[PDB]
């Protein structure tokens, strides 16, 4: 189990792309999930490791967002997201959850937001980064082709799209149908 | 509650306990001597009503091999007090492997009787008992009261009438007499003031027989 | 007198009863054992589904016991599997609303209820348990304010062998009679088959009318 | 414990009694930046003349002001430190002054073992710039503009009344409460009788030095 | 894990959901209960079976019954939810339930059929089989729905009774309707 | 002497209780009135937003307000988390009356003396819900606590409301709060707010 | 229960109430020396027949002393809890703080009452700090202050006049105003690194004789 | 329910606490008592309660240390018993034996404890020490009933404590006696503190600390050496 | 992993290189080890990532807490002793890195491993390319070093550590923490 | 004083004496004959252990905490031994504990009167609320329970018990007011006679 996840952000778009299927050993289960659920008209947040974990991690995250909407009536920040996240990984760390998540807010400054997660805490703001079982395929290329760039969002569709046709038909537990989700200043845009 | 009942007067005397010195006041007499054949403790029990039982709750109730007790007070009191000083026996016999010195079983329920002249919520225990205890080569007669003081004696008397009760058993007894005959004082003084009896020696603890005490 | 540990020297505690007084403000419910059922009526609470229940006295402190009681049928359901019996349930319930009256502390309840169930083997019941604890089975039961006067009705009915049927517009008649009434009604009888649930709006407006 | 007959509880009622013999405390809200002030307080000569202390850091954006029982406020005070790192530590970015009043609000009335004699004045200035929220003793906080706090506090509550101005001037502001002091105070308010502490919008919280204070 | 059935099928038909399921509670190599239902029905219409130690379907039998039976005196997918739940808590603790459960309900036009793995694991999915029909079951589900999108009343039905074919012949074909909660 | 909350009244209940509805009576008022379509809280400046679709309005004293409210958002996020679906309101409410009910029970425990009315919007059609000092709380049409209450209800009799809509309701519900203003809007369009 | 409840007035009772029960207490005069600090108590009340926290801190209780010596061990408990967390050791002013705090405590709290004591804490950093403590958990730096009975009077003293010089001071306050005592006085100088030091009566009477000079 | 508690924690307007005065004056219905340090051991005497007939207070704290217990009787056990552990506590870990001050330190620190906080009754007894600690040598130390404790050459507690003391204030020099000198004013003081002119010797025991040989020894009286101090006081008289 | 760190007379400088890494595959090159507690003395970060960040994050906050509340600084002695104290207590837990306390106070370095092991040197690398930067760095270090000089050694000691280190790659990360206090004094690249 | 149990000047308990006052107060009439073959009890008949039972006598409520404790303990028995409990075992028991009502002053002495009847031969238990427990020959409690004494005194064993309600109550009965329960010595499994 796993599965990959995508993101990058430099001009608006937090584009948050990932492979909907599920395996459990090799018996892909559902090939209709999202790994991309959505939070807030902003917050994205793609969760690859184990799905019986993502769903119950991002219960948790959104029944925090909500305390802390309650609590200080002021929406949950990107960055509060980025700190308080590795915290509730490291609360369970001992017996760990094995999940890698990306987070996707729009920001105050309405600019894009990318932050790698490791299943015990490492938040990194970052231009991209793919997480999952085909992680390792997609880095290098991807970090090349965007890492004079103005991020331009057409031809960086293409290129989020075309990493993910080669990921697909290389890496066994990439495939199906891919979902993306961009998070530009009129909302997020599935 | 968490908050002694026990607290002084306006000169230091712990009223309640005092009280409960009336409560022994009370309650039937009893009597208890050493004699140097062994201890004897008789104590007043009444039919009453005609209807009654004298089989079924003794005040002298043994304790221990060789220890047992009798009560003067209220008696609902001594069903409890007694079973944590059996506790205290056989607890004593589980680490120590010998049946318990008397002195050490008296000193041990009076401390029990002493922590609730200091503990929250509770009253002192009314009943005041004669414990009496022979070990090695010496009869003992022990008296715990009210608030956990305890004392040996030579002969001693509890209940009503006991400002007299101990008068007689310093004169019309002393030294030594042989057990029955420090029992013709036992008897004798009881009557200043149905009955149950029992004594000690040195033939495990014992109920003086019932043809016998007749 | 005051406190509930201490006893009145005449030989009651006064809290109790003061406690006591609370249900004979409130206005009266009226439960009715019956050849089949107990039509609860109060000018409710589904305390399982087994078991209905008729609250009096004040309602904040009825519905604790309420919850409790719908514990209670749900523990027995586990470790025992069987729906619970109302004579079992009764007793229980009532040991709980008596453990109060003892201790200092906490305050007697206010409330007494009627309790009651259809089942097969036992058929009816109706059992009212005051807030000292002590509760009966009844063939009838009205508490509340008109309290002996609901009792005259109930008394000039002779359920024995009338119906459920009947019962269902006599419970609101008597309520009718002792009382705006705003009105509220109860069938546990075999046609409802034990499910505790409120009479069909249809009869309920016959039954006001 | 008891509510009275007349509603309100007893204890609290009486805690808002030990507040008058608490000092005074004016708490300036200037739109630039804030400026709690509060009479030294000292009556005694040879009790030291700058180890007193009557304002206290928080957080480095929210000073904090006390009244009434002195001791008493030190707890509340530490506690609300634990709570801003707290939040620090757990989502980085510093506790908005609304939110670091109402931690130290829900504590003030659990008592089930006596109710807090304080009142407080946070002054932080937070993203939406100037802040300034007051805390009865009664667990209620509020959001201020001028408030004094302490006992000649009912004067300097009506003298703030003709003096509170649409926006404000941070300078200005501060020379209002260096004026009312003198009012409420029984004695001629001198720069070792008063401890003032100022947070202008882009500073750091600065216990303000006693020279610039006789100005 | 103990004695331990298996082969619950799942998939829904527009306007009810049929869930079949054989009756055999094996223990090892030995079919030791070849008698157990176990097709809980537990409202009007939604139900679930249960594949996997029969101990754990014994005890979220009685506690889903808790839940279903507290609520309704105070919908599939917050059984589900629940239940997802349930199977979580229990793996925290590393003592988790064997049990892997299809949740069949018709909800208000939408015949949600959620599946939850023992160690947690929680998705929808219209043609579920539970195992050995995870791994044969499964395509014979796929294939019809490879041509045709969606399964009718009469195809989901026909399906589940050719691949129940596909244990012994004793199952039990439990079907919501659009009222709900049928057995045959 | 009836100044324990244990204590009951030879004459009848427990004063502390009601010395805790005299305590509603120092907070300023509030107003709820519904229609089909929203939710309608008014409160004379004390609207909290409990829930994403469920708010409160304090009156009385304001530190049990938050106490109770502290644990209303703790319980709807239990529905939501548990069961994945949005908390129904009468459970909440239902959860006030029991968390309410242990100080009346009980001694050395004072009572939740705040009086607060609970509109939510809901499956059934929106709701309001007055939670009085003691556990009971009460479905009502339309409802006011706090401060000269009673000349808010003498309006009501002749009071519409579940016809027409949110506009016009707080156009009228302004009226009904002259006999400053916070507005508390939910309905089926739109998610609780405080206007 | 709550035992420091508020009063009507809006004191507490137990508090005020330990305010005049550290006025029973001996005069405990200190005066922070520019050079180093100087403390000292009075009226031992010799029939003849008859503190240090660090190497830094020191502390010159007023009040009764049966709670004093109390406070004070978990106060030394505190100070070297803290030499193992921070690498060097506490300061006068964290003493200071915790103390108060210790004492703030107990009059929130359920069953407890003010410790009645009121400290002179005292002690080097090097240079002196001389602290005043009251019941209700005030703290409060000086320079001289006293605490005790007629001490009040002697800070007045000290008011009006505010090595040798310093001892002048200490005892002066006392040898004018408090009964004359070559034995009752026993102030101690503590040098800046050498531990609070006594001396003896005749090294003190460099002065306690040079006051009768002067 | 807590209505009843009188508190017995509670600190008085008069500043002074209730149960501490209270305890002051249990004492004085406790019988005569008195320790007296000389520069080679210290004397206990002490006065068996009554007298009485068909009857047939000191303890081993340790073997180097002792305690007198004056205001109770069913206290006082309690006492002695935590500061039997105390001392053979400190006896474990430290592997030396407790220091007599430092025992009495701890037993203080349990009795203000009472004072201090729970709402429970203090202990009403006030109790001497006698012991020889190994860095000061003889010592007597006096336990108030509250916490206090006081290093005392010499001192009386009991009935008449005041008269006892302030008689040996004077009648006690210091730092002159021989262990001789001690019984002589031991058995002065108790004399004149009872009506009887003498004393019997059913009256007085005398716990003599004594360091014997290089290992201290504590030892009652036996009492034909109690007659032969009595028998002296007859011609002392 | 490697985070040297050396004090001159001049200063105290701790250079760090950004890799970091699971299994041998590079996730990113990106961070900065030296976890920031305070202006003027500041943390590390070796062994295990997540919890350097976290200890830190700890200890950042105990720090200021103390900071408030005492109203003083804490020192370097103090700041590595309550750290050597909390990441004791998850000894045996596998809570293992190599943070460094290291601030002018005079200079303080103070290296404190994960096991309690805070020692006061003054010369460390830490971390496992410590082995290669501790032999580079001998050979330039004396305590007569320039502020440029001392730049250099600890460029070129990171340098060659992370040319032979397969899990230590990206750019050498310089604060220098002088008399003041601390600034990035570099943060310029190996790829050079 | 006599509100909180401590013990009056008179070395009395108040609130033990007020108890059994309360005994007397709840208005029913017990008494049990020991015959030799057979131990009548009539009067509230309780099977406290299926060889044993008992009838309490007072507070109705009161009665039934002290039933459940006496078939919690009698149940314990068997579990840690393994034989009937006797019956002068149990009468120990719950008036142990009910000595523990007494001991402390949280809680209150529970007013019922406990006849026990059962074969150990046949055993005729009271138990008073003081903590009091004694194996009489003809026990009564209740009301009239000194003028039953005396017909006890003075003295076919269910007509002795049946009589002497009769004669002493002075009132004939209803067979449905007589509540009669009958241990015979092939009969140790407690049984209501059913005149």
């Amino acid at each position: 189990n796993g599965g990959t996840i995508l993101a990058i952000a430099g001009e608006d778009f937090a584009i948050v792309a990932s492979d909907t299927r599920l395996s459990e050993g090799f018996s892909i289960h559902t090939r209709d999930s999202p790994k991309c659920y959505k939070l807030t008209d902003k917050t994205v947040i793609g969760c690859s490791g184990f799905h019986g974990d993502c769903l119950t991690l991002t219960k948790i995250i959104e029944a925090r967002l909500k305390m802390y909407k309650h609590s200080n009536n002021k929406a949950m920040t990107t960055g509060a997201i980025a700190a308080m996240l590795s915290t509730i990984l490291y609360s369970r760390r001992f017996f760990p959850y094995y999940v890698y998540n990306i987070i996707g807010g729009l920001d105050e400054e309405g600019k894009g937001a990318v932050y790698s997660f490791d299943p015990v805490g490492s938040y990194q703001r970052d231009s991209f980064k793919a997480g999952g079982s085909a992680s390792a395929m997609l880095q290098p290329l991807l970090d090349n082709q965007v890492g004079h760039v103005p991020l331009s969002l057409d031809r960086a569709m293409r290129l989020v799209k075309d990493v993910f046709i080669s990921a697909a038909e290389r890496d066994v537990y990439t495939g199906d149908a891919l979902r993306i989700c961009i998070v530009t200043k009129e909302g997020i845009r599935e | 509650y968490s908050f002694s009942l026990t607290t002084f007067s306006p000169s230091g005397k712990l009223v309640q306990i005092e009280y409960a010195l009336a409560a022994v006041a009370g309650g039937a007499p009893s009597v208890g001597i050493k004699a140097a054949n062994g201890v004897v403790l008789a104590t007043e029990k009444k039919q009453k009503s005609i209807l009654y039982d004298e089989r079924s709750v003794h005040k002298v109730e043994p304790i221990t091999k060789h220890i047992g007790l009798v009560y003067s007070g209220m008696g609902p009191d001594y069903r409890v007090l007694v079973h944590r000083a059996r506790k205290l026996a056989q607890q004593y016999y589980l680490v120590y492997q010998e049946p318990i010195p008397t002195a050490q079983l008296v000193q041990r329920v009076a401390s029990v009787m002493q922590e609730y002249t200091q503990s929250g919520g509770v009253r002192p225990f009314g009943v005041s008992l004669l414990i009496c205890g022979w070990n090695e080569g010496r009869p003992y007669l022990f008296q715990s009261d009210p608030s956990g003081a305890y004392f040996a004696w030579k002969a001693t008397a509890m209940g009503k009438n006991y400002v007299n009760g101990k008068t007689f058993l310093e004169k019309r007894y002393n030294e030594d007499l042989e057990l029955e005959d420090a029992i013709h004082t036992a008897i004798l003084t009881l009557k200043e003031s149905n009955i149950e009896v029992g004594i000690c020696n040195e033939a495990g603890f014992r109920r003086l027989t019932p043809t016998e005490v007749k | 007198d005051l406190s509930a540990s201490t006893f009145s020297p005449d030989g009651r505690v006064f809290q109790v009863e003061y406690a006591m007084k609370a249900v004979e403000n409130s206005s009266t419910a009226i439960g009715i054992r019956c050849k089949d059922g107990v039509v609860f009526g109060v000018e409710l609470f589904n305390v399982d589904r087994h078991v209905g229940m008729a609250v009096a006295g004040l309602l904040a402190d009825a519905r604790s016991l309420a919850d409790i009681a719908r514990e209670e049928a749900s523990n027995f359901r586990s470790n025992f599997g069987y729906n619970i019996p109302l004579k079992h349930l009764a007793d229980r319930v009532a040991m709980y609303v008596h453990a109060y009256t003892l201790y200092s502390a906490v305050r007697p309840f206010g409330c007494s209820f009627m309790l009651g169930s259809y089942s097969v083997n036992d058929g009816a019941q109706l059992y009212m348990i005051d807030p000292s604890g002590v509760s009966y089975g009844y063939w009838g039961c009205a508490i509340g304010k008109a309290r002996q006067a609901a009792k005259t009705e109930i008394e000039k009915l002779q359920m024995k062998e009338m119906t459920c049927r009947d019962i269902v517009k006599e419970v609101a008649k008597i309520i009718y009679i002792v009382h705006a009434f705003e009105l509220e009604l109860s069938w546990v009888g075999e046609l409802t088959n034990g499910r505790h649930e409120i009479v069909p709006k249809d009869i309920r407006e016959e039954a006001e009318k | 414990n008891t509510f009275s007959p007349e509603g309100r509880l007893f204890q609290v009622e009486y805690a808002i009694e030990a507040i008058k013999l608490g000092s005074t405390a004016i708490g300036i809200q200037t739109s630039e930046g804030v400026c709690l002030a509060v009479e030294k307080r000292i009556t005694s000569p040879l009790m030291e003349p700058s180890s007193i202390e009557k304002i206290v850091e928080i957080d480095a954006h929210i000073g904090c002001a006390m009244s009434g029982l002195i001791a008493d406020a030190k707890t509340l005070i530490d506690k609300a430190r634990v709570e801003t790192q707290n939040h620090w530590f757990t989502y980085n970015e510093t506790m908005t002054v609304e939110s670091v009043t109402q931690a130290v609000s829900n504590l003030a009335l659990q008592f089930g073992s006596r109710p807090f004699g304080v009142a407080l004045l946070f002054g932080g200035v937070d993203e939406k710039g100037p802040q300034l929220f007051h805390m009865d003793p009664s667990g209620t906080f509020v959001q201020c503009d001028a408030r004094a706090i302490g006992s000649a506090s009912e004067g300097a509550q009506s003298s703030l009344q003709e003096v509170y101005h649409k926006s404000m001037t941070l300078k200005e502001a501060i020379k209002s409460s260096l004026i009312i002091l003198k009012q409420v105070m029984e004695e001629k308010l001198n720069a070792t009788n008063i401890e003032l502490a100022t947070v202008q919008p882009g500073q750091n919280f600065h216990m303000f030095t006693k020279e610039e204070l006789e100005e | 894990p103990m004695v331990t059935g298996t082969s619950v099928l799942g998939v829904k038909f527009e306007g009810g959901v049929v869930i079949a399921a054989d009756m055999l509670g094996s223990y090892g190599s030995l079919a030791r209960f070849r008698n157990i239902s176990r097709i809980m029905r537990v409202n009007n219409s939604t139900m679930l079976g249960a594949s996997g130690d029969y101990a754990d379907f014994q005890y979220l039998k009685q506690v889903l019954g808790q839940m279903v039976i507290d609520e309704e005196l105070l919908s599939p997918r917050a059984i589900h939810s629940w239940l997802t739940r349930a199977m979580y808590s229990r793996r925290s603790k590393m003592n988790p339930l064997w049990n892997t459960m299809v949740i069949g309900g018709y909800a208000d036009g939408e015949s949600f059929l959620g599946y939850v793995d023992m160690l947690g694991v929680a998705y929808e999915a219209p043609s579920l089989a539970t195992g050995y029909g995870a791994y044969l079951a499964q395509p014979l589900l796929r294939e019809v729905l490879e041509k045709q999108p969606v399964l009718s009343q009469t195809e989901a039905r026909d399906l589940v009774e050719r691949c129940m074919r596909v244990s012994y012949n004793r199952f039990q074909i439990a079907t919501v309707t659009e009222k709900g909660v049928e057995i045959e | 002497y009836d100044n324990d909350v244990t204590v009951w009244s030879p004459q009848g209940r427990i004063h502390q209780i009601e010395y805790a509805m005299e305590a509603v009576k120092q907070g300023s008022a509030t107003v709820g009135l519904k229609s089909k379509t929203h939710a309608v809280l008014v409160a004379l400046k004390k609207i909290l937003h409990v829930d994403n679709h469920i708010g409160i309005s304090i009156a009385g004293l304001t530190a049990d307000a938050r106490l109770l409210c502290n644990f209303m958002r703790q319980e709807c996020l239990d529905s939501r988390f548990v069961f994945d679906r949005p908390l129904p309101v009468s459970r909440l409410v239902s959860l006030i009356g029991s968390k309410t009910q242990i100080p009346t029970q009980r001694y050395g425990r004072r009572p939740y003396g705040v009086g607060l009315l609970i509109a939510g919007y809901d499956d059934m059609g929106p709701h309001i819900f007055q939670t009085c000092p003691s556990a009971n709380y009460f479905d009502c049409r339309a409802m006011s606590i706090g401060a000269r209450s009673q000349s808010a209800r003498t309006y009501l009799e002749r009071h519409e409301f579940m016809e027409c809509n949110l506009n016009e309701l707080v156009k009228h519900g302004l009226r009904a709060l002259r006999e400053n203003v916070s507005i508390g809007i939910v309905g089926k369009d739109l998610e609780f707010t405080i206007y | 229960r709550a035992i420091t409840v508020f009063s009507p007035d809006g004191h507490l009772f137990q508090v005020e109430y330990a305010q005049e029960a550290v006025k029973k207490g001996s005069t405990a005069v200190g005066v922070r020396g520019r050079d180093i600090v100087v403390l000292g108590v009075e009226k031992k009340s010799v029939a003849k027949l008859q503190c240090a926290l660090d190497d830094n801190v020191c502390m010159a209780f007023a009040g009764l002393t049966a709670d004093a010596r109390i406070v004070i061990n978990r106060a030394r408990v505190e100070c070297q809890s803290h030499r193992l967390t921070v690498e060097d050791p506490v300061t006068v002013e964290y003493i200071t703080r915790y103390i108060a705090s210790l004492k703030q405590r107990y009059t929130q709290s359920n069953g407890r009452r003010p410790f009645g004591i009121s400290a002179l804490i005292v002690g080097f950093d090097g240079t002196p700090r001389l602290y005043q403590t009251d019941p209700s958990g005030t703290y409060h730096a000086w320079k001289a202050n006293a605490i005790g009975r007629g001490a009040k009077s002697v800070r007045e003293f000290l008011e009006k006049n505010y090595d040798d010089l310093t001892i002048k001071l200490v005892i002066k306050a006392l040898l004018e105003v408090v009964q004359s005592g070559g034995k009752n006085i026993e102030l101690a100088v503590m040098r800046r690194d050498q531990s609070l030091k006594i001396l003896n009566p005749e090294e003190i009477e460099k002065y306690v004789a040079e006051i009768e000079k002067e | 329910s807590r209505r009843y508690d009188s508190r017995t924690t509670i600190f008085s307007p008069e500043g002074r606490l209730y149960q501490v005065e209270y305890a002051m004056e249990a004492i004085g219905h406790a019988g005569t008592c008195l320790g007296i340090l000389a520069n080679d051991g210290v004397l206990l005497a002490a006065e068996r309660r009554n007298i009485h007939k068909l009857l047939d207070k000191i303890y081993k704290l340790n073997e180097d240390m002792a305690c007198s217990v004056a205001g109770i009787t069913s206290d006082a056990n309690v006492l002695t018993n935590e500061l039997r552990l105390i001392a053979q506590r400190y006896l474990l870990q430290y592997q030396e034996p407790i220091p007599c001050e430092q025992l009495v330190t701890a037993l203080c620190d349990i009795k203000q404890a009472y004072t201090q906080f729970g709402g429970k009754r203090p202990f009403g007894v006030s109790l001497l020490y006698i012991g020889w600690d190994k860095h000061y040598g003889f010592q007597l130390y006096q336990s108030d009933p509250s916490g206090n404790y006081g290093g005392w050459k010499a001192t009386c507690i009991g009935n008449n404590s005041a008269a006892a003391v302030s008689m040996l204030k004077q009648d006690y020099k210091e730092g002159e006696m021989t262990l001789k000198s001690a019984l002589a004013l031991a058995i002065k003081v108790l004399n004149k503190t009872m009506d009887v002119s003498k004393l019997s010797a059913e009256k007085v025991e005398i716990a003599t600390l004594t360091r014997e040989n290089g290992k201290t020894v504590i030892r009652v009286l036996k009492q034909k050496e109690v007659e032969q101090l009595i028998k002296k006081h007859e011609e002392e008289e | 992993t490697t985070t040297l760190a050396f004090k001159f007379r001049h200063g105290v400088i701790v250079a760090a290189d950004s890799r970091a890494t699971a299994g041998a595959y590079i996730a990113s090159q990106t961070v900065k080890k030296v976890i920031e507690i305070n202006p003027y003395l500041l943390g590390t970060m070796a062994g295990g990532a997540a919890d350097c960040s976290f200890w830190e994050r700890l200890l950042a906050r105990q720090c200021r807490i103390y900071e408030l509340r005492n109203k003083e600084r804490i020192s370097v002695a103090a700041a590595s002793k309550l750290l050597a104290n909390m990441v004791y207590q998850y000894k045996g837990m596998g809570l293992s890195m190599g943070t460094m306390i290291c601030g002018w106070d005079g200079p303080g370095l103070y290296y404190v491993d994960s096991e309690g092991n805070r020692i006061s040197g003054a010369t460390f690398s830490v971390g496992s390319g410590s082995v290669y930067a501790y032999g580079v760095m001998d050979r330039g270090y004396s305590y007569d070093l320039e502020v440029e000089q001392a730049y250099d050694l600890a460029r070129r000691a990171i340098y060659q550590a992370t040319y032979r280190d397969a899990y230590s790659g990206g750019a050498v990360n310089l604060y220098h923490v002088r008399e003041d206090g601390w600034i990035r004094v570099s943060s310029d690249n190996v790829a050079d | 004083d006599r509100h909180i149990t401590i013990f009056s000047p008179e070395g009395r308990l108040y609130q033990v004496e007020y108890a059994f006052k309360a005994i007397n107060q709840g208005g029913l009439t017990s008494v049990a004959v020991r015959g030799k073959d057979c131990a009548v009890i009539v009067t509230h008949l309780f099977k406290i252990t299926e060889n044993i039972g008992c009838v309490m006598t007072g507070m109705t409520a009161d009665s039934r905490s002290q039933v459940q404790r006496a078939r919690y303990e009698a149940a314990n028995w068997k579990y840690k031994y393994g034989y009937e409990i006797p019956v002068d075992m149990l009468c120990k028991r719950i008036a142990d504990i009910s000595q523990v009502y007494t001991q402390n002053a949280e809680m209150r002495p529970l007013g019922c009167c406990m006849i026990l009847i059962g074969i150990d031969g046949p055993q005729v238990y009271k138990c008073d609320p003081a903590g009091y427990y004694c194996g009489f020959k003809a026990t009564a409690a209740g009301v009239k329970q000194t003028e039953s004494t005396s017909f006890l005194e003075k003295k076919q064993t269910v007509e002795t018990a049946i009589t002497c309600l009769s004669t002493v109550l002075s009132i004939d009965f209803k067979p449905s007011e007589i509540e009669v329960g009958v241990v015979t010595v092939e009969n140790p499994k407690f049984r209501i006679l059913t005149i």
